[PDB]
């Protein structure tokens, strides 16, 4: 047939483990920063049975009580009571928070002006950003999240009282290649699973996920009769969230930026400032990619770059425009290089990344929505 | 606001012209119109009659798609339920109605063509005439999916591979005209034609510049600063030139070819292909 | 000239991240090795002086935990109180849930290599083998397990394939003990780790090394920063090149499709490039609610063969039913803990490595 | 939390005898303030077999 090609996405809710982590993890971040704003903070987080476990490092001027914003965000996600698996009220949370190395404080940011700190440790970071939506990011990834974000908001409106908050959407497009651009046709294929109540029967809901869900977040453009629908496929899902399951941060690090496309250089957002590179050099890229797609310099692009420990400036820093560009890629390198400073003292200014909003980024994706500082196209002079 | 083979070049033009410049436009096409076009078979009469009964457009534009050949239809559907509203059609045609040898050919001139392609676009202008616009144009480019979709720009690979060379043919005289120059013209056929009647009879319109397929090649390579030494120069018209009077007459638009085509072409060159991949 | 960089990096043994994946897989290991049909969904998390297992397993066997963890970390290296962590003196805790009795996934080979792997990747884990080698050898008595390395080549787009030219830059951080000075190590790390793994014709005057950068990585392992399982999928697949679905390898057993066909995905991008039939490819796989419901063969332009052309190729070489390659590459047998390290691809040793000879 | 050293020839599920015997003790719902269903278990015995 034509250069046609199907790709698939998914999404979480807040009530899957790896993001209740993932949350958890940002809320602890949050809670720091509002007290310290230069806090240092490597928060992993463990969900189980029972249990949530805090590991990892922290050095900050900040007073924290684990407990209750570990609690307090269990709360927000929804499971208050034992028939939901888990109970914020009631669970164990564990803590094994120690100090950042001095090892790494002395090589990074000790003694040092910001614009010179160092990065918080080695990495590699891509931004990518693509025309086929208004903003700037694939079809399947944004429809997933959007999808377990409608899940999430009608549960809390109570038009749904019957859900719990664990969900898990996926969603499949038909692609049609555009001289390097892609180019969506049709949904090829929904599922949804998510968690439920014992009382309702299994058509009500398949029904509501098709008429009060799909429908709403899914323009009819998209959608047509041999697009397939699996609605709660396997019945079940009375129970979920950690009972019976494990979960911790950094384990959607795909879900969390291009379900699938552009790449990923490993490194997982949750839990981190934003000396640590990872976050905030990756928050960075993909300021970059969407100025230049916003900017009309290309339909699509994916920018690498990758950083030394105790290192300010970037070791290295890549363009692919996928021939989507009447410019060189080396011509966009160099219109990037002359409109954007990348080391991370530089950064946190210009993205302003020491406010206490991570825990929003925590679940729906980080890239693609309205309000982020990274998501706010720079002006480019060329 | 309606348009027809809307997923061709020609379609997509108009549509975009219409829509960016205070117009609700919706244009259709049969293979693979949706998702950003309703999609509708012209030979399907209920189909065709729904969404005319069920838009309410302002007016209609019947694009003829798809070139090449270089070498079957009733529209008059069309005509009877496009004055059936409140809204006037466009049929466009082709100078493969006139000799070509006594330039340039008038509106109210006599066709007179040969063969596949030629008299067989009289037939719909009949049909859309009789039962109550033609505004005929000559060759067509502008900004292309595929190089195929226009007979200007298919010989881009032909340009740009100098290793075996290529004949180009200097027989035709031609006036390469811009889609995005017809989008145009047609918004302006139209948004006159509702406050000034009665607008109709076959018109002609057609850009400035005069070529010939091997002036093309060689237009083409120099603006992408490219060798054109491997070119040659060596039942159709010799020169069709379209009088372009009434419109012109009225009060149009004109993009010169080297800009244009280097606008159009630019995304097939040969480096830019080999990065188009999916993934890096 | 239309040259390029681009990076990837790798981690050694003792990286808590790398812990904590060997040891989900050396957890996994003794289950098959008694029950060949276990069940493990086996997570790891690694901090100061702890060892935590979390998970589901549905197994036959009863495996010692403790004796499972201690000598995985053993063999890392870190045996003493000195070098951060002790696998004598530190405390394994276990929450899994024992009990006794549909996706994307990406395969790419690019012929850059002998190993069919990105260049950068390749080298990066090469310098964290020689590492541990030379630690192990005695040879630089003064390493300790943990490490990290990165390497970004200067690359050359050679008609859909990548060409590379030479070495740009190299990072290498490794922790050490508190004797030996900076100027020794890095005069090591150049002359005895990079100049023996980096081919020469790639090492120029102009490359730069970035050598302990962060000035002293004397605390390190577990002790410097939390490890978990699942947090190095990257740098155990293609190093930012290719692509990839979401899903982490260690602790989880061949029923598991997130692993299982994967390294179907590449055996098969590897066996395309090894065949002669494309200089480079990337390989999609849509497995649906059987067979995989779509394939898309990406070869970047680097074959004469058309896309279903390799297609058909792939369909008359390879079984790509989930049962059917846990047979063709033997997945049942208990030794996926040599895969948690140095990268899951781009080694002989490993069944998805071997090319099929292909017939069409 | 399970902590001390056991020596012995046994396989006991641990999960089974905590969950039973809190079970039996009544602690059923997270409104009693525990529940024998979804509280975390946690196993640090050191055990050998001769
Ligand atoms: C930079 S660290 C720590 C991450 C985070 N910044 C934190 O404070 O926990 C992440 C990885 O880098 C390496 N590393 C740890 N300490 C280091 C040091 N002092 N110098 C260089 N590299 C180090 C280890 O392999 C570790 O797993
Ligand atoms: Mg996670």
């Amino acid at each position: 047939e034509e250069g046609t090609f199907l790709f698939t996405s998914e999404s979480v809710g807040e009530g899957h483990p790896d993001k209740i982590c993932d949350q958890i993890s940002d809320a602890v971040l949050d809670a720091h920063l509002q007290q310290d704003p230069d806090a240092k903070v490597a928060c992993e987080t463990v969900a189980k049975t029972g249990m949530i476990l805090l590991a990892g490092e922290i050095t900050s001027r900040a007073a924290v009580d684990y407990q209750k914003v570990v609690r307090e965000a269990v709360k927000h996600i929804g499971y208050d009571d034992s028939s939901k698996g888990f109970d914020y009220k009631t669970c164990n949370v564990l803590v094994a928070l120690e100090q950042q190395s001095p090892d790494i404080a002395q090589g990074v940011h000790l003694d040092r002006n910001e614009e010179d700190i160092g990065a918080g440790d080695q990495g590699l970071m891509f931004g990518y950003a693509t025309d086929e939506t208004e903003e700037c990011m694939p079809l399947t990834i944004v429809l997933a999240h959007k999808l377990n974000a409608k899940l999430a908001e009608l549960r809390r409106n109570g038009t749904l009282p019957w859900l719990r908050p664990d969900s898990k959407t996926q969603v499949t497009v038909q692609y049609m290649q555009d001289r390097g651009a892609v180019l969506p046709i049709r949904v090829h294929t929904i599922v949804i699973s998510v968690q439920h109540d014992e009382e309702v029967c299994l058509d009500e809901m398949r029904d509501a996920l098709k008429e009060k869900v799909i429908k709403a977040v899914v323009p009819a453009k998209y959608l047509d009769e041999d697009t397939i629908y699996h609605l709660q496929p396997s019945g079940r899902f009375v129970i979920g969230g950690p009972q019976g399951d494990a979960g911790l941060t950094g384990r959607k690090i795909i879900v969390d930026t291009y379900g699938g496309w552009g790449a990923h250089g490993g490194g997982a957002f949750s839990g981190k400032d934003y000396t640590k590179v990872d976050r905030s050099a990756a928050y960075a890229a993909r300021w970059v990619a969407k100025s230049l797609v916003k900017g009309g310099l290309c339909r699509r692009v994916l920018v690498q770059v990758s950083y030394a420990i105790g290192v300010s400036h970037p070791l290295s820093i890549s363009i692919f425009h996928y021939g989507t560009s009447q410019k060189s890629e080396r011509e966009l390198l160099e219109i990037v290089k002359k409109n954007f400073d990348l080391r991370p003292g530089v950064i946190v200014r210009d993205l302003d990344l020491k406010k206490p909003i991570y825990q929003r980024t925590a679940a729906y994706g980080h890239f693609g929505r309205d309000s982020f500082p990274w998501e706010v196209p720079k002006k480019l002079k060329y | 606001v309606l348009v027809t083979g809307a997923t061709g070049l020609l379609g997509r033009a108009v549509h975009k012209e219409f829509q960016q410049n205070n117009w609700h436009a919706v244009g259709c096409g049969f293979r693979r119109a949706r998702p950003k076009f309703e999609q509708v078979n012209l030979l399907d009469s209920n189909a065709v009659h729904h969404i005319i009964h069920d838009f309410q457009p302002h007016v209609i534009v019947h694009c003829a798609a798809e070139r090449r050949p270089d070498v079957v239809d009733a529209s008059g559907n069309l005509a009877k339920e496009a004055a059936a509203v409140g809204a006037f059609l466009i049929y466009i045609s082709s100078d493969y109605v006139f000799d070509g040898t006594n330039p340039p050919y008038r509106e109210e001139d006599i066709p007179a063509p040969l063969n596949l392609y030629g008299k067989t676009k009289l037939d719909g202008e009949k049909a859309v005439l009789e039962n109550n616009a033609v505004l005929r144009i000559p060759i067509l480019y502008g900004e292309v999916e595929k190089l195929e979709e226009s007979a200007v720009t298919v010989m881009f690979d032909k340009v740009q591979f100098s290793n075996k060379s290529a004949n180009m043919d200097h027989w035709q005289q031609r006036f390469p005209t811009h889609v995005k120059d017809v989008a145009t013209v047609c918004r302006q056929l139209a948004e006159k034609r509702m406050l000034d009647p009665s607008i109709k009879g076959t018109f002609h319109w057609s850009g400035n510049e005069q070529m010939t397929k091997y002036e093309m090649a060689c237009a083409i390579a120099d603006a992408f600063n490219l060798p054109s030494s491997h070119l040659r120069p060596i039942q159709r018209p010799r020169n069709a030139q379209l009088d372009c009077s009434k419109l012109e007459t009225l009060g149009g638009q004109r993009t010169p070819f080297r800009i244009g085509i280097k606008e159009s072409l630019w995304p097939f060159l040969i480096d830019k292909r080999w990065r188009q991949t999916v993934f890096h």
